[PDB]
């Protein structure tokens, strides 16, 4: 789906598609010919063009001719700008260069050499003109002033790749990953090799790290269950600035206040949200279950492993009930996105601070799991 | 009147001196109409900015069409679009370069 | 016609040197487990069909496994880079300036063997114009046709490898002539005008004129370009342009 | 010859058989054929996708403005009533187009 | 992702079921 519709988007070229779509807007200068030439043209298309835009808002019809170049390096391609063919000839030569000439021109107009109506010396001058251009000449001069004083190229306007293939770089960030897994790869074949030649503190040792894992797996439980704050709610409107800063219940916002804004809409999604809840406290509760039977091990080292094996059932049907819950309240946090969050919809949509530390909390309640049965070996 | 790249400046403008101090497309052509009909020019940048607009109240022809009408100026040779009110009061050439209302985009990004 | 060179299109040629590359780079970790075998046992992590060497819990199965998870992310995006071009198929003209054509030599071209369109490329002075002028002197048979239909008919004989150069309103017109195999690519090379005549120091010179700057400044004379070159073009350029639903694998 | 054709249907596209060739020739033999029937598979699939994206990518037309867009399907009313003198009459530039088309179907 | 989300009740209960299984046939030997 990516690289087709990627690929099925066409530039634009003709002016009949700006009447055709509306992605990308389009204006002229605030006064000018080129702004009454929409105003004049009667043809359906021009018309329309007029009609979106006095009625494209806001003002695509910019002040300076610079504006416009500016507009549309501002808005990066979804403003488009009309000007004059020779002077587009011109700026798309001026540096950056990050702008460029599509289609024909809309109509005719043509540069004349302009002399007192009825002046003698009008006539050679006018013959100049039918002598020069056609020699070549003012040909020549247009090679002068827009290519050899033009600073981009002079003919790299069609050095670029039009419909090329795949990238390389988007090959290259999963090199890093390559080149630096073999990195690491090195340090384990050289340490292994003196863990071959170096070498009941093994399965208690790490057994009591199992209980250590866990504590750190109850700590970070509980500090996503007060998220200082989930998302940057930002409705910057440049009305005025607003900042949201929502917890995972408390919709905190921030000149420091704080509200709940618990259980939004809809029933359905409710109905998820009071099974959020059932998932969210399964994975604590069975996180004690998984303390208990190892409080039990404490007095074997003041059944055993069978126990200690039990254990080890409930620490992973603790965190796999909050597997579900990670995923119940991010999807829910999903649905309520596009719900178009009531009054707190976030432009910095980015997930809070303490769930990255609640991915911490499984992977201390797998850790633990990992090492309680490296001693049910022996 | 100032253009880029019909008439510019020099980098040197203060030390050059009258048509000298004016580079540009338009100062290439005026040595060639020089060239073919024989006469001294004087490059001269229109004050108020303007190409020739004609007013709607006072009906004066501000911009370089008013320095011909009024006898300021002698011939005009500049990006001068031709207009049917423009050609009723002062006479144009054929057009040299022909164009029109092209479409100023951006070009696809290398990202 | 494609072929052997074209069927290296949906992944890219700086990328068919560098899958090689990197390829080789991986053998040489799991030579130490057991550079001369291990060649052959990452051919077992080139795509598929398990290899025997087992690295069980030592750094070589990062090494074959890293590998053997990068080489999945390809075939996905080679297969969904050859639907792309298996959907789309922008079968895009080779050339759109002139400037092309005195840079390459396959695709051959001509002009009227009379007219002023002959006359310019022997009149222009511009290095790119004098050498294709250079090589129509020399473009062996003769590229210059006798009548307008004849470089027509050349451009539909020669398939392609035969260029011709006539007038732009009149390449509107006849891409709208059917069968409509030929096209108009780049723009105009040099400034031609038509223009309505009048004897010297006619009266009805002027207003004749005057309309000329009025018809053509309200697009009156635009919208008769529409009529005698869209409204009686026989191919509908957006009409017949959108007319490609064919079918399955070459 | 007698077990091989078996040891190919390892090769034949998956299921890695058991009858290794490590160093000798039969590598290239067991590698080759297996790099050949990848590339009939990738571009089954990458067809298959070009198959049911546009038969769901043509949107069965419902306005006759389509028919002065599209050309493929032709159109056409009866040789004498009011509705062929519809498209004659109107002066819509879309039912016009259709009627420039009709006296040239 | 709710296209994937559906696919986790016969993954969760598919493991759930599975401990059903393991803890019987202890008892079956
Ligand atoms: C602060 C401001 C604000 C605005 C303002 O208030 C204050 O109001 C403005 C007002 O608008 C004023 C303008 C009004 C219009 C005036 C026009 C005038 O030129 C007129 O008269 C000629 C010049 O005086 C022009 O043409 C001359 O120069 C050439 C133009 O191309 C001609 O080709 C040449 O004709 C021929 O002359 C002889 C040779 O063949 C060649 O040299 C030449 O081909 C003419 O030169 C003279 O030619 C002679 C023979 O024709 C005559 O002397 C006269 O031509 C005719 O002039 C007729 C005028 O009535 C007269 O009836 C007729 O007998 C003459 O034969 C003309 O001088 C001609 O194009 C034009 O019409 C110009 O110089 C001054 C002028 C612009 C005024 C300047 C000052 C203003 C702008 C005013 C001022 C800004």
């Amino acid at each position: 789906a990516f690289l087709t519709v990627e690929r099925m988007v066409s530039p634009i070229e003709s002016a009949e598609d700006l009447s055709k779509q509306t992605e990308i807007a389009y204006g002229t200068l605030d006064s000018g010919s080129t702004k009454e030439f929409f105003r004049r043209s009667k043809i359906a298309v021009f018309d329309k063009m007029w009609t979106y835009m006095r009625s494209a808002e806001p003002s695509v019809f910019v002040r300076t001719t610079a504006e416009g170049v500016a507009r549309v390096r501002k808005s990066k391609g979804k403003y488009a700008y009309l000007l004059e063919s020779t002077m587009n000839e011109y700026i798309e030569q001026r540096k950056p260069c990050d702008t460029m000439k599509v289609g024909g021109n809309l109509d005719s107009k043509g540069y004349g050499i302009a002399t007192p109506k009825g002046s003698s010396l009008g006539t050679p001058v006018n013959l100049a003109v039918l002598k020069l251009s056609e020699q070549g000449v003012l040909d020549k001069l247009k090679n002068k002033w827009w290519y050899d004083k033009g600073e981009c190229g002079a003919k790299d306007s069609g050095s670029k790749e039009k419909t090329s293939a795949l990238s390389l770089s988007n090959v290259a960030g999963v090199f890093y990953i390559l080149v630096g897994g073999l990195g690491l790869a090195m340090l384990v074949a050289l340490i292994e090799f003196c863990y071959k030649s170096r070498a009941k503190t093994s399965r208690r040792g790490r057994a009591l790290l199992a209980v250590a894992l866990n504590l750190l797996a109850l700590l970070f439980a509980t500090t996503a269950f007060l998220t200082t704050y989930w998302c940057q709610g930002t409705q910057r409107v440049p009305f005025q600035l607003r900042r949201f800063h929502t917890g995972i219940w408390y919709s905190c916002e921030e000149g420091e206040k704080c509200r709940s804004f618990i259980d939004l809409a809809p029933a359905s999604e409710k109905g998820v949200l009071w099974l959020s809840v059932v998932s969210e406290v399964l994975y604590i509760l069975l996180l004690v279950v998984g303390f208990s039977l190892m409080c039990l091990e404490l007095l074997h080292s003041s059944d055993g492993l069978k126990l200690n094996a039990f254990a080890a059932v409930f620490t992973v049907l603790s965190g796999l009930l909050g597997m579900v819950a990670h995923m119940m309240y991010t999807q829910v946090f999903q649905v309520t996105v596009s719900l178009g969050p009531e009054d707190w919809r976030p432009h910095s949509w980015d997930y809070g601070w303490s769930f990255c530390l609640a991915w911490g909390s499984f992977t201390c309640c797998m850790a633990a799991s990992v090492t309680t049965l490296n001693s049910y070996t022996k | 009147i100032l253009e880029s790249p019909y008439v510019m400046m020099k980098k040197n403008h203060e030390m050059l001196e009258g048509n000298e101090r004016y580079e540009g497309y338009c100062v290439d052509l005026a040595a060639e109409i020089a060239k073919h009909c024989g006469f001294k020019y004087k490059l001269t940048i229109v004050g108020d900015g303007k190409y020739g607009a004609r007013d709607a109240d006072t009906k004066i022809w501000n911009g370089m069409v008013g320095e011909l009408v009024y006898g300021k100026a002698d011939i005009a040779i500049a990006p001068l679009t031709i207009t049917l009110v423009r050609e009723e009061v002062i006479d144009f050439s054929k057009p040299f370069m022909s164009l029109g209302i092209s479409i100023m985009i951006k070009k696809p990004q290398k990202s | 016609k494609p072929g052997v060179f074209s069927f290296l299109d949906p992944l890219a040629y700086e990328i068919w040197m560098c899958i090689v590359f990197a390829y080789i780079g991986v053998s040489v970790v799991l030579f130490l487990v057991s550079i001369f075998n291990s060649l052959w046992f990452s051919l077992g992590a080139f795509m598929q069909q398990g290899c025997d060497i087992s690295p069980r819990s030592l750094s070589g199965r990062i090494v074959g496994g890293v590998w053997w998870f990068f080489t999945l992310i390809i075939i996905s995006s080679y297969t969904a880079n050859l639907a792309a071009f298996l959907t789309v198929e922008r079968m895009v003209s080779p050339i759109e300036s002139a400037e092309d054509l005195s840079k390459q030599t396959e695709i051959a071209y001509g002009t009227l063997d009379s007219g002023s369109t002959k006359e310019f490329f022997r009149r222009s002075k511009i290095a790119v114009f004098d050498k294709m002028w250079t090589y129509m002197r020399s473009a062996e048979p003769s590229v210059f046709v006798r009548t307008t239909a004849e470089g027509v008919a050349r451009v539909r004989k020669s398939k392609g490898k035969y260029a011709y150069l006539l007038e732009s309103t009149m390449n509107e017109y006849i891409e709208q002539r059917k069968p409509c195999d030929t096209m108009k690519v780049g723009g105009n090379l040099d400034s031609k005008g038509y223009g309505i005549a009048t004897p010297k120091g006619s009266s009805l010179g002027t207003p004749v004129n005057l309309a000329v700057l009025k018809l053509s400044e309200q697009g009156v004379l635009d919208k008769l370009k529409n009529k005698w070159w869209y409204d009686k073009g026989e191919c509908g350029a957006k009409d017949s342009g959108s007319k490609e639903k064919t079918s399955a694998l070459s």
